[PDB]
């Protein structure tokens, strides 16, 4: 499989921002194996940043010299899994493969989902360090846009489950109105996450917990993105509070062996001109998307 | 005046935007069959009244003082054949107010031969929630005018706003009106035809939270939405022997309605009105209205049923004061389901306000009593239509202030009802109405 | 408490026309010191 | 109440147009809009003032898709009556029974919460101002005053100074007494007319201090400083240039945002107009662009208008 | 005061009513009879309905079953928590009415979110469930195991998308309109009131898929397919990459439909995820124009279609 | 160093009074042009 790998990121890294990006650079650099390793070898790692090349508009694209897109983690993964000669990170027996991608759907559809509340609809983490990114991700006419559109995105996948002077003192009261609704927000989330990761916890237990697994990279990625958030220190204690301090301890150990790995198996390339995502390139790609 | 006098010459001022060969048959028709004074000065009257309508000069000046034989003078004030950019409000009779935006363009005559105008117009609304509309007027003769009308509008039908109605299409209509009555209908009586040929593509749908209540969600309102297509025959026929539309102090006014959906649908409607003023400067006045009309189901087998929108309703503060709208009627469960046959009337007494101070104003004492029916007849018979059309109405009283202004007509009124069903929307006490149609 | 807050806004109430006096009064008062310096 | 006649005190003006001058004509603020905005305003006649308004937005959601204006203005009242899309209706009457009083009255519903009403007086004597305003008046079963009442006087000390009080007593719902607040309002206006002054003191701590100066006839610029344990602080600064082909506005504050607003008559009957803001240590950036064309609903001032 | 004795008399209500509606609700409803014998023990407050876009009669038991993978779902787990037997033709056979309940092929304009199945209970006080209630009263019923709910949620999103896809691309306005429309056809064109039905769908085709694109938060995960509808340009730069996403939604579906052949053993009554495999390969095997999804399942996957029909053996009689 | 309400509030106090001065003087008159 030989093509090219596009993921959010700056000068070998991944941004927070992404949590299929940040599981996708994992994954290259846990194929150690004899069988695994030629699954990813060929392979080229670019961090474009700019959206254009995608087929649906999502950042991590794999494209094979050919035409042929391949968009979002779990689809770069069960595609990869199926171009295997068959002649670390464990490639998962015949007879526990739906359940292996039920799960990686699982989390993609529904825990996946929670981590985008904590990056734009929660007020402190968006004020505070979301916004700052694209700044330095993007370019200076291209700055504004998106952090909006992520924003307005992350509220459309959580509706139905989170959701004289004397007249200004009295509007002013709109302040702790807001506190209030923060305070009741922060319960329904709170729930959710718990409901959430303890079935996914049971159902994992059903497969080998010796391994790992491609599902489990994107389940520590979101925990990695969420926990580091200025506001992670609330998420951390609820969560060890009823979970388990062992067990919180085991998976943060296993997320920061993970983030101190040798980059050997991955190989940048600096992006080239066509895939830059420039001014010209997205006045080049606006005509063209009318024509 | 009795004096014989031939007319032969017309000098024609400010007349380059119409082809004088379409001009002289105006000219003609109008004026140049008069045979003495009086008939020339009504002649004249009557043609710059058609200039007027048709859109041809927005004043037109007339000298006959030229000398039996003598030549005429007309002069015309060259409407602007440039854009027209226009702002307005509208009166809906359903507490409705609309506004809307208006561009104008005349076609020259060098490419239409026969006066044509075009308008667009962008209209929004209390419950018209969009609409567009694209007019073409042709003045095909002098007493004859042809429109094409492409609209495509949103707007919220029933009550609360329950539906949501969307309606695309285009339709083609043609007005006669005659220059002269035949000695039979000192006055100017208006009487015009419309025949019209339009298609429709209407979509319905149900915007009412069914969280909120069991409204809008009986078994007859859910299989009404949903979307259908339809071409409809319509002829109008209005003659209006009143000395003014929105103040009449006498006279008397018919207007009749047929349409045809072939195939699926004949509708029927009648309605007269009567006024009559009693005492020296209009203290009293006596208004009758009375309105009647019949729908029958020309499908096979009683298949096909008919779209609760071209059903009758009853009750309103217009229709019938003193119930809610869509208030009468047979029920599904709370909604209205419309009936097929109705009828109608109203016995409106005005008084003048006896404070010399303020009595020339508009605002009058009213003394109103309104009533009618609303049924589903069987399709069997006239007969049986009429005999359950006949018993257990729904009056009712009432005693308010008027203001009949020539733009629009406010009600304030105190209404009681007399006679009325276990299920009808009765709305007793104080009651506001403002709009163009009254009973 | 309850009382008590009632109480206090009648005195704060009150304190407010004493200082709407003093203004009324404030222009005389500033005439007579004029004229003394 | 002789050496009062003496001294020629002058009367102040209102109470809530102390900073006007900075608060409306300097800064861009209360103009600011975001989104295409277009308004056509018919005008019907001049002694008698009588117009109308037709606004159509798109692009934001501050500005309402459709809204339309009425008002009419004689010689001694005001009516002004305006509908806005999801049926919002506005309504204000003034009449003034005599030069120094005037009673207003401001009506508002929104079909599905409890209709508002305001009723306030102002009295101008020769050299005091006294006005009172209530919001929903309402009486409980022991005849004590239920809504909002904000009774504000002002006297001018000297010909270039004026200190005043406002008082804000809010009983909201009846079983619990309302809360009481006390703000006072000081005024300077210079001897030349060049720069004035205004400072308010709040009854939370809460300090307003602006300022007001007039290069000349088309320059005019004014600083304000607003502040507020959890208290904050702000700086604008704004400037104005008045001319007869186009008005400029721009303003900056001390966080480190800028906006500008310019409006550009070209034309008799359209004038076009263009707002931006743009905050660079926030990232937000705002833009609005606008039309008005005015017409004269009757034949006669449409030919006066056309020359 | 006085105004109690106004009304001065009150009438009866008007018990008229259309004779032509009526017809219209009995031959699009059709009546759940009970398992064992007789007609019910309900009364009119404790019957429901359920409205669904459509019904087709299969080959081989010849029951009524709605033609959205959703709303057969529904349907069968309505007739296995009561007991109920499938129908087997519109009321218009059968005159003599009874309380019973009932499912009711409705317009998706019949609500504000514009989706179905939808559930009506109750007459004098009535109560609509949505299809987002209908689909949170569903999947509350599985969160005691959680294995199953993990496959629970691979079908309705990936095979989901999937059957979306190629139902709303792959195949004709002919054949999207048979399924997901209430509206009136007979094949063939010879009155003229076959002219007005064949204009009709040809003009509203487009506006009933961008409907069906909203019920489940398709419309979120493709973003980018779902706003190439909305407008007519016909550009080579969204018809690539438009084959792009709808050949990984094929390829995905294939391992889906391969890894359930392995877990298809019903010791007794089936559970949820049953009659959730059931319902697609029914709507999968009705559809006439050879799509990839149906060859695939006819050719490959001849275990999963004797699997339906046995699930579907214990609601006919 | 403070870094408290207090300091802030005399910041925007000296923010204040600067801009005054920067207005009262002759470079606020030449920012306006002689048109």
């Amino acid at each position: 499989v030989k093509g090219s790998v596009h993921l959010w990121g700056k000068d070998g890294k991944a941004s927070l921002i992404s949590v299929d990006s940040i599981a996708l650079v994992w994954f290259i650099k846990l194929c150690t194996s004899e069988e695994a390793k030629s699954m990813v070898a060929g392979l080229q790692i670019v961090f474009s940043n700019n959206t254009d090349l995608s087929s649906d508009g999502k950042l991590p694209v794999l494209i094979l010299d050919n035409g042929t897109k391949v968009s979002g983690y779990v689809n770069i993964v069960q595609f990869l899994h199926k171009n295997i000669c068959t002649s670390d990170l464990a490639i998962v027996r015949k007879k526990d493969r739906l359940l292996e991608y039920s799960l990686l759907n699982y989390v993609d559809v529904e825990i996946s989902r929670l981590t985008d509340y904590q990056l734009f609809l929660n007020t402190k983490n968006y004020n505070e360090y979301t916004k700052k990114l694209f700044s330095k991700l993007l370019y200076f006419p291209m700055w504004y846009n998106t952090p909006l559109q992520l924003r307005s995105q992350a509220r459309e996948n959580c509706e139905e489950i989170i959701g004289k002077t004397f007249k200004i003192a009295h509007k002013n009261k709109i302040k702790g109105k807001q506190e209030l609704q923060q305070v009741k927000y922060n319960l329904q989330f709170d729930n959710r996450l718990q409901s959430c990761v303890s079935n996914w916890l049971a159902a994992r237990k059903k497969l080998d917990d010796s391994v790992i697994l491609s599902s489990d990279l994107l389940f520590l990625a979101n925990l990695y993105v969420q926990l580091g958030l200025p506001d992670g220190n609330r998420i951390r204690s609820k969560l060890e509070q009823t979970f388990g301090s062992e067990l919180l301890n085991s998976m943060s150990n296993k997320i920061d062996d993970f983030v101190h790995r040798p980059s050997n198996n991955l190989e940048q390339r600096d992006p080239q001109f066509r895939e830059q995502g420039n001014v010209v390139m997205s006045l080049y790609n606006l005509a063209c998307k009318y024509i | 005046t009795l004096k014989p006098i031939r007319v032969a010459g017309v000098v024609t001022t400010g007349t380059d935007h119409i082809d004088p060969s379409v001009l002289q048959a105006y000219l003609d028709d109008t004026i140049m069959k008069s045979i003495t004074l009086g008939q020339l000065v009504k002649n004249a009257d009557v043609l710059n009244k058609r200039l007027c309508q048709h859109h041809i000069a927005l004043n037109a000046k007339q000298s006959f003082h030229f000398q039996l034989m003598e030549v005429v003078s007309q002069l015309d004030i060259l409407p602007p054949k440039t854009f027209t950019a226009k702002t307005g409000t509208n009166f809906g009779n359903d507490n409705d107010a609309e506004a809307y935006l208006q561009f104008e363009k005349l076609i020259d005559k060098k490419y239409l031969k026969l006066p044509t105008r075009v308008n667009l117009e962008i209209l929004r609304g209390t419950k018209i929630h969009s609409s567009f509309l694209f007019n073409s007027y042709s003045s095909l003769s002098p007493q004859s005018i042809l429109n094409l009308k492409v609209f495509s509008q949103f707007y919220n039908w029933n009550t609360n706003k329950g539906l949501d109605i969307g309606q695309r299409g285009a339709r083609l209509s043609l007005r006669y009106e005659p220059l002269f009555l035949h000695k039979l209908l000192n006055e100017s009586p208006t009487l015009f035809h419309e025949w019209f040929l339009e298609t429709c593509w209407r979509s319905t749908k149900i915007c009412s939270q069914g969280t909120s209540a069991p409204y809008m969600y009986s078994g007859t309102m859910l299989s009404q939405a949903g979307d259908q297509l339809r071409t409809i025959l319509g002829h109008t026929f209005v003659l209006d022997k009143r000395d003014h539309i929105m103040c009449p102090t006498k006279g008397s006014m018919l207007k009749w309605s047929n349409e045809l959906s072939p195939g699926k649908h004949l509708k029927t409607q009648l309605e007269l009105n009567s006024v009559k003023s009693w005492m020296n400067d209009d203290f009293i006045t006596f208004s009758t209205t009375i309105k009647t009309g019949y729908l029958k189901n020309l499908s096979s087998q009683q298949s096909l049923p008919v779209h609760i929108c071209d059903k009758f309703q009853s009750g309103g503060p217009s229709d019938i004061r003193g119930f809610q709208t869509f208030g009468l009627g047979p029920r599904d469960l709370y909604d209205a389901v419309g009936g097929d046959a109705f009828v109608s009337y109203g016995l409106s007494v005005f008084s003048r306000l006896p404070w010399k101070k303020v009595e020339k104003s508009n605002f009058r004492l009213h003394w109103f009593f309104n009533g009618g029916k609303l049924v589903n007849h069987d399709n069997t018979s006239l007969g049986n239509c009429i005999g359950q059309l006949s018993k257990e109405h729904s009056t009712s009283t009432g005693i308010g202030l008027v203001l009949r202004h020539p733009m629009a007509r406010f009600e304030l009124n105190f209404t009681l009802p007399i006679t009325a069903h276990e299920n009808d929307l009765i709305r007793k006490g104080f009651q506001f109405g403002l709009g163009l149609a009254f009973l | 408490e309850k009382r008590a807050h009632q109480e206090q806004t009648e005195k704060t109430l009150k304190q407010a026309a004493y200082v709407a006096a003093f203004l009324w009064v404030s222009p005389m008062i500033w005439h007579l010191v004029k004229k003394q310096w | 109440h002789s050496h009062r006649q003496s001294l020629e005190l002058v009367n102040p003006g209102t109470v809530e147009n102390l900073n006007k001058e900075v608060s409306r004509d300097v800064f861009l603020s209360q103009y600011f809009f975001t989104g295409l905005r277009a308004d056509l305003n018919k005008a019907f006649s001049m002694n008698p003032a009588f117009q109308t308004s037709h606004t159509f937005s798109i692009g934001s959601q501050a500005l309402p898709k459709y809204a339309f204006s009425a008002l009419f203005a004689n010689d001694n009242l005001f009516a002004q009556g305006n509908i806005d899309n999801d049926l919002s209706v506005s309504g204000r009457l003034n009449y003034g029974w005599d030069k120094k009083n005037i009673s207003k009255v401001n009506l508002q519903i929104s079909d599905g919460q409890p209709t508002m009403c305001q009723l306030e007086q102002d009295y101008q004597a020769s050299d005091f101002s006294v006005n009172v305003k209530t919001l929903n008046p309402s009486f409980s079963e022991k005849g004590e005053f239920t809504g909002v009442a904000v009774a504000s006087f002002l006297q001018s000390v000297t010909p270039q100074l004026a200190l005043g009080l406002e008082t804000l007593y809010s009983r909201t719902d009846g079983s619990a007494p309302g809360d009481a607040g006390v703000s006072y309002l000081t005024r300077y206006v210079s001897k030349k007319q060049d720069w004035i002054f205004s400072g308010q003191l709040q009854a939370n701590g809460a300090l307003i201090a602006s300022l007001w100066r007039k290069v000349a006839q088309n320059v005019e610029a004014g600083i304000e400083t607003t502040l507020q344990p959890t208290v904050e602080g702000s700086t604008t600064i704004g400037a104005k240039y008045e001319y007869r082909q186009s008005v400029y506005r721009g303003t900056l504050d001390s966080n480190g945002k800028v906006a500008c607003f310019l409006e550009r008559k070209v034309l008799p009957t359209l004038s076009v107009l263009f707002c931006g803001e743009i905050d660079h240590f926030k990232n937000d950036t705002k833009i609005g662009c606008g039309l008005q064309f005015e017409t004269a609903g009757n034949q006669e001032l449409l030919m006066l208008q056309q020359g | 005061r006085i105004f109690d004795t106004f009304p001065l008399q009150t009438y009866a209500a008007q018990t008229d009513k259309d004779e032509a509606v009526a017809l219209e609700i009995q031959r699009r409803s059709y009546t759940f009879t009970e398992r064992g014998g007789g007609s019910s023990e309900l009364t009119v407050e404790g019957t429901y309905k359920l409205g669904v876009y459509n019904v087709f009669l299969e080959a081989n038991t010849g029951a009524a079953l709605a033609t959205d993978p959703w709303c057969l779902f529904v349907q069968l787990a309505l007739c296995q928590k009561n007991g109920l037997v499938l129908p087997t033709h519109s009321q218009e056979q059968t005159p003599s009415h009874t309380c019973n309940h009932e499912m009711l092929v409705l317009s998706r304009l019949s609500n504000p979110d514009e989706a179905l199945p939808i559930l009506v209970e109750g007459y004098k006080k009535r109560i609509i469930r949505s299809t987002v209630a209908i689909s949170e009263i569903m999947r509350s019923r599985i969160l005691d195991d959680a294995e199953q709910l993990m496959y629970y949620t691979l079908l309705d999103t990936v095979l989901y998308d999937c059957w979306i896809t190629q139902i709303i691309f792959c195949a004709s306005d002919a054949q999207f309109m048979e399924l997901y429309s209430c509206q009136k056809l007979s094949g063939s064109i010879v009155t003229p009131l076959d002219v007005e039905n064949s204009l009709l769908q040809k003009l509203s085709a487009k506006s009933l898929k961008i409907s069906l694109t909203k019920r489940n938060k398709f419309q979120f995960r493709h973003r980018e397919i779902v706003k190439s509808m909305q407008g007519v340009y016909h550009n080579h730069h969204n018809s690539v990459n438009q084959e792009q996403v709808l050949n990984v939604l094929f390829e995905n579906s294939k391992q889906v439909l391969l890894g359930l052949k392995d877990m298809l053993k019903s010791d007794g009554q089936p559970t949820y995820l049953h009659l959730k495999i059931a319902s697609y390969i029914l709507c999968i095997t009705n559809v006439k124009e050879p799509i990839k999804l149906k060859t695939f399942v006819e050719n490959e996957c001849k275990e999963l279609v004797q699997f339906a029909q046995d699930t579907l053996k214990n609601f006919v009689q | 160093f403070k870094e408290s309400p207090l300091y802030t509030i005399a910041l925007n106090g000296a923010f204040f009074v600067a801009g005054v001065a920067f207005i009262q003087s002759p470079l606020m008159d030449m920012l306006a042009p002689q048109l």
